[PDB]
RNA sequence: CGCGGGGUGGAGCAGCCCGGUAGCUCGUCGGGCUAGGAACCCGAAGGUCGUCGGUUCAAAUCCGGCCCCCGCAACCA
RNA sequence: GGUUGCGGCCAUAUCUACCAGAAAGCACCGUUUCCCGUCCGAUCAACUGUAGUUAAGCUGGUAAGAGCCUGACCGAGUAGUGUAGUGGGUGACCAUACGCGAAACUCAGGUGCUGCAAUCU
RNA sequence: GAGAACAGAAAUCUCCAGUAGAACAAAAGGGUAAAAGCCCCCUUGAUUUUGAUUUUCAGUGUGAAUACAAACCAUGAAAGU
RNA sequence: GCUCGUAUCAGUUUUAUGAGGUAAAGCGAAUGAUUAGAGGUUCCGGGGUCGAAAUGACCUUGACCUAUUCUCAAACUUUAAAUAUGUAAGAAGUCCUUGUUACUUAAUUGAACGUGGACAUUUGAAUGAAGAGCUUUUAGUGGGCCAUUUUUGGUAAGCAG
């Protein structure tokens, strides 16, 4: 038995995370924060819908986890498994706290009151701010309906606002979707095992030639 | 492994002092060296900087600013033989013989020539410049040995004792001279008066001679061509000692040519950097050539 | 229980610096203090002799007294309702100058000169330093510049 | 039966009311804390001077 | 090119890790004492391991370091006992080589019950003129590239000198 | 619900605290002259310790995340 | 302009990898009687400056080099923040008014300067 | 990291890299690289006299500390400490 | 009350000059957390061919090397505000052959204190000043509480701090 998440809905304490001063604290109830083809290249995946904060306030661990199979069910059971590529992008670092007690008559014979009342950990929540994403969804185009139904049918298990915003980036990365296509149909990008290497231009030459052939080799 | 030096490693690194890091200065021993008392408030203090080079010996009189270091005055080893000392310029003797000059080159240079006469007859015992009654104290310096090792019989006390007996009251004991015994604490006169006078060299020189003639023609080649001998490099070392205290007064040379033509033919030599234009310029001939592959 | 020793809630403000450890370079030593000079006080680290209190990191004080390593401080601290006398024994490596006399010296020697000036010819020095006045009338030209005109641009989500 | 335990409040009115009037300075402050070298030295000095002023004037 | 770079041994240590100390070590530094003509010196345990049956600064090694024609000659013997075959395994990344050797009695040393049988490990350093730049006190420098020691050259010129032999792997 | 004992062969106890890691009881077949047996102890299998990151003194008992009464817990209303 | 001794600021000076260095200087380098110190003249000490070499150190040049430094209407008047309202919103928080105002990021440029003394085609 | 008999993850020896990621009696935080760490040599200033000063502060005490003065010593070549 | 009479001033700004490590920011920067994905030998793990011979040699899970910008820190930090905060803005000031000294200096070198000498009607930013400064003595009080903003414990409280 937990206590209900409108007793640590708000952002009311400093961050409190698991130290060298607390060091006993509950695990996370969320541990995989990647789900699909979470392999896919960049190219592979080039929308991107976002389940963003609308408010100041702490998410739990138990609602990121509930939330996250929510959305990862719906989109492998309505389009597939390799179809879509998740990303939980909040971690819950900060640990609630409890005064725990006795719960019967003449629970006064042990409480001793607020004497001493600091907390013990019991949870691990994470704080999220006005327009910070909460969940990535990188698919094909054709995919768009699917990844923002199980987005919305994910924003039940959440406390408070958040908004479904279509990208107008390629995939999980920060060019824009023309921008990127300019780049890519030049030898700017690369593809890296799941994202996408750059090339500058600094650094030696001898390694951007080793790097990078198709922009050099123009 | 050797080869692990990230980006944050570089951007952490806390880069020495620039002589520190040419393994020049000592700093810990630089502060308490330049260090004045504050009560004394503009007051300089003088180091007697002592260092020795391959073939060269460098004394210098030095007093400290903010803008940096400024030389009093400065005796080479190599200008001894104006005063008539060729071999050995950079021996204990030639130590002396420079540590007199530059104590000579400071007194005339501030007018305590006359009171302070110094030690003439030097014999090898210890003894510091005791001030005059009624009258100006001693110059007093400190000596600096930088990064010299502070053993007995070195050639940096054989510069301080040159000095001392100049005429500079410079504070020193008399445990890390030639003669010192370790056994018994006293001063062998006569074997730091012979280090003084070259008696360390002559010794070699006739125990070569009567052991190992080929060693003797190989080293010493400078002492037999010019016939020098054993019993005379003590007059040469005593005549540059009077010598000097005759005329210290430090003519330079004539550099056989000007600033201006050093400054040519040495600018015209070295090599000269390259422009940022031309710098561009080579990185697009190898993006050109490298890449395009001709 | 609570703690209130003499380095109390010094952690960050005795730190050396970044990038900036180790010994302490010679000027601080060559710089000569007398008496009446206007110091700051901001205490090295490194240098645990003569620390001043961290009351005193960052006040400026007058030297009352030169000794052989150290300089006597006098600053008038807040206690109560009241300002005391506080006379300090410190190091010069925690001992700095205040330029905030030495830009009131260079401008009493302009204004010496601009006196002189003044006595030798009259033209009106107007010696007194004034606050920034009100910009006065000019005139701007578009020939090549021309007004661009902006409008308040829609709102779009960028993320 | 616990209380407060402490408070700054009205603390500042409080030292207002008559309160921060800067410390009066006086030329020629008080010697106390000098070196006594230099005290001593000050004292012959000014003997010293003392006596030639009035040899200038008497 | 090749003025003064041609390599030279800078020192020959020749190391003993008894076990433990006493009797077994005091033969230890008394044969690598005659071995090398000079006193030794001993090395003590670092840190403590019951494993090993050594405590902090017990004594466990003794271990003597030579120069020159001495240093030469030690190497040569030793080699004797490899019979001139040594391995690319035992030459190292930085330029230095070393072997060891067991029954010290092969190197020319004849037998005695008290001090019984000793291995060895005969390191040598190899290096050019010129590392006074690393070694010496006053404007410390490090070796340039070109003047450094390596493993190729290294092996190199132990099977050019001594025309000796040194294995596959 | 109070830092209170381990989830160790089928069962209940060593070993956890000093480093090549099957220690007692049940059963299957021999031991062993037996006249069968009863009994005796010697061997074969049976615990890969409820289980994730280890910083490897080969760590999972001497780092940490969830259930079990106990050596027992009140106070005047 | 080169070099050295002593430095000031203490990376524009550091780090990596290749090149070049006339002269002088610096250096490596040669030796072990003395002073001296080591298991070991390797360091340190002494002596010769003679036997040799710029191989190294050192100095300089190179590098769409790492780092560092400087600047920018680069990001960004953004984040934050002092003051104000009987402003909005259940709240969480937010907007506006009068002011101050970043850091990261991006780009651009640079890669020691300098003092005292001595000295060199 | 590379290397050397037993010797291996840990014994001793050797090079390279190494901004301190070590150590500094103890808690933690600061600080420290030709040192404040490790090792060695010498030593007793952990001494005497009585004042001034900073912190808590009432500008009382106590504790602790700071910079000198006058001595007398230690160390070091010395500056100095 | 006293000494004086517009200053031996100021809960303010300005100008100049210090100090700070909070807000923010950062983590392809240190420390500590933290999610994913390339290649390399199994000495630097385990699961398998070419078995009575290695490290001719390849696949999986994982460990370390790289280049990676997923998310963070009251007791983390290169950077770093705003608000608050120290000092100065003159006549007790600025400059000059230095007269004294047992201090200091190699030294009429300095240090400190001085005589004498050059400098007002603009004596050196703004605004105000409703007099400035200085004592003596004594009352009551020494339970506090509330509001905005910052903030701690607590699910919270017309709760506690």
């Amino acid at each position: 038995a937990r206590r209900p998440a409108r007793c640590y809905r708000y952002q009311k304490n400093k961050p409190y995370p698991k130290s060298r001063y607390n060091r006993a604290v509950p695990d996370s109830k969320i541990r995989i924060y990647d789900l699909g083809k979470k392999k896919a290249t960049v190219d592979e995946f080039p929308l991107c819908v976002h389940l963003v904060s609308n408010e100041l306030e702490q998410l739990s661990s138990e609602a990121l986890e509930a939330a996250r199979i929510c959305a990862n069910k719906y989109m492998t059971t309505v389009s597939g498994r390799d179809a879509f590529h998740l990303r939980v992008r909040v971690h819950p670092f900060h640990v609630l706290r409890i005064n725990k007690m006795l719960s019967c008559a003449g629970a006064d014979r042990l409480q001793q009151g607020m004497r001493g009342a600091w907390g013990k950990p019991h949870g691990l929540a994470a704080r999220v701010d006005i327009g910070q994403i909460i969940f990535s969804v990188r698919t094909k185009d054709s995919n768009k309906d699917v990844v923002v139904e199980g987005l919305r049918r994910a924003r039940y298990k959440f406390p408070g606002q958040q908004k479904i915003i279509l990208s107008k980036k390629w995939g999980f990365t920060n060019l824009d979707r023309p921008e990127y296509l300019k780049k890519r149909e030049a030898g700017e990008v690369k593809d890296d095992g799941a994202f996408v290497k750059f090339l500058s231009k600094k650094g030696s030459l001898e390694n951007n030639i080793r790097e990078f052939p198709e922009y050099f080799a123009a | 492994q050797k080869d692990a030096k990230s980006s944050a490693y570089s951007s952490r690194f806390q880069t020495p002092f620039r002589r520190r890091r040419e393994g020049k200065t000592d700093y810990y021993q630089r502060k308490r060296l330049v260090t004045q008392h504050k009560a004394k408030y503009n007051t300089p203090k003088y180091r007697l900087v002592v260092r020795f080079t391959n073939k060269d010996i460098i004394c210098q009189i030095i007093s400290s600013t903010i803008t940096g270091d400024v030389v009093l005055a400065a005796a080479y080893s190599h200008e001894l033989p104006r005063y008539g000392i060729t071999h050995g310029l950079t021996n204990w003797a030639a130590a002396y013989a420079t540590g007199l000059l530059i104590a000579r080159r400071t007194l005339q240079k501030l007018g305590l020539d006359e009171t302070y006469k110094g030690v003439e007859e030097v014999e090898g015992e210890y003894e510091l410049t005791e001030a005059v009654e009624d009258g100006p104290r001693p110059f007093k310096v400190f000596l600096d040995i930088g990064l010299q090792r502070t053993t007995t019989g070195a050639r940096v006390f054989g510069a301080l004792k040159g000095a001392s007996d100049g005429g500079l009251y410079v504070p020193h004991s008399e445990n890390r001279f030639p003669g010192w015994d370790f056994e018994t604490e006293e001063i062998d006169p006569e074997l730091l008066r012979s280090y003084i006078f070259g008696g360390h060299v002559s010794q070699y020189m006739e125990e070569l001679a009567d052991d190992d003639e080929e060693r003797f023609s190989e080293l010493f080649k400078g002492y037999l061509a010019d016939d020098i001998d054993a019993d005379s490099l003590e007059d040469i070392y005593t005549s540059a000692h009077e010598a000097i205290r005759a005329d210290p007064a430090f003519k330079p040379t004539e550099k056989k040519f000007t600033k201006e033509q050093y400054a040519a033919e040495s600018k015209k030599y070295r090599q000269t950097k390259l422009s940022k234009e031309e710098r561009a310029a080579r990185v697009a001939a190898k993006i050109a050539a490298l890449a395009g592959q001709q | 229980g609570k703690s209130h020793g003499y380095r109390s809630r010094t952690r960050y403000m005795f730190q050396r610096d970044f990038r900036k450890h180790g010994a302490v370079h010679l000027s601080t030593y060559l710089k000569v203090y007398k008496v009446g000079d206007i110091v700051d006080i901001k205490a090295n680290g490194s240098i645990q002799k003569g620390m001043p209190h961290k009351f005193y990191q960052g006040k400026t004080g007058v030297v009352y007294n030169v000794t052989k390593s150290s300089v006597g401080v006098i600053i008038n601290k807040m206690v109560g309702n009241r300002y005391l006398e506080k006379r300090l024994n410190l190091r010069v490596e925690h001992i700095k100058h205040s330029k905030c006399r030495q830009e009131f010296l260079e401008r009493v020697k302009a204004n010496a000169a601009k006196r002189a000036e003044a006595k030798a010819q009259g033209v009106a020095v107007q010696l007194k330093r004034q606050p920034a006045q009100p910009r006065e009338s000019r005139i701007v030209s578009t020939e090549g510049n021309v007004p661009q005109t902006l409008a308040p641009v829609p709102y779009e989500t960028f993320i | 039966a616990k209380s407060k335990n402490h408070t700054a409040h009205n603390q500042t009115r409080k030292a207002h009311r008559n309160g921060i009037k800067k410390p009066k300075t006086y030329k020629y402050p008080s010697l106390k804390g000098v070196d006594p070298k230099f005290r001593r030295n000050h004292k012959h000095a000014l003997h010293g001077t003392a006596k030639a002023l009035a040899a200038a004037k008497k | 090119q090749n003025p003064m770079r041609d390599l030279k041994i800078e020192k020959l240590v020749l190391n003993i890790s008894v076990g433990e100390s006493g009797d077994r070590l005091t033969r230890a530094s008394k044969v690598l004492e005659q071995l090398s003509g000079q006193t030794p010196v001993q090395s003590k345990a670092r840190y403590t391991v019951r494993t090993f049956g050594i405590r902090r600064n017990e004594k466990i090694a003794v271990h003597v370091t030579v120069r020159g024609p001495k240093a030469e000659e030690i190497l040569e013997r030793g080699l004797k006992v490899k019979e001139y075959q040594l391995r690319d395994r035992n030459f190292s990344a930085t330029g230095n080589f070393g072997f060891g050797i067991d029954e010290h009695i092969d190197l020319g040393i004849k037998y005695d019950p008290s001090i019984g049988i000793f291995g060895m490990d005969f390191y040598v350093v190899m290096n050019r003129p010129g590392a006074r730049v690393t070694r010496r006190k006053r404007c410390k420098g490090t070796v340039g590239n070109s003047h450094k020691t390596t493993k190729e050259d290294t092996v190199s010129w132990f099977k050019q000198k001594y025309d000796a032999d040194v294995l596959d792997k």
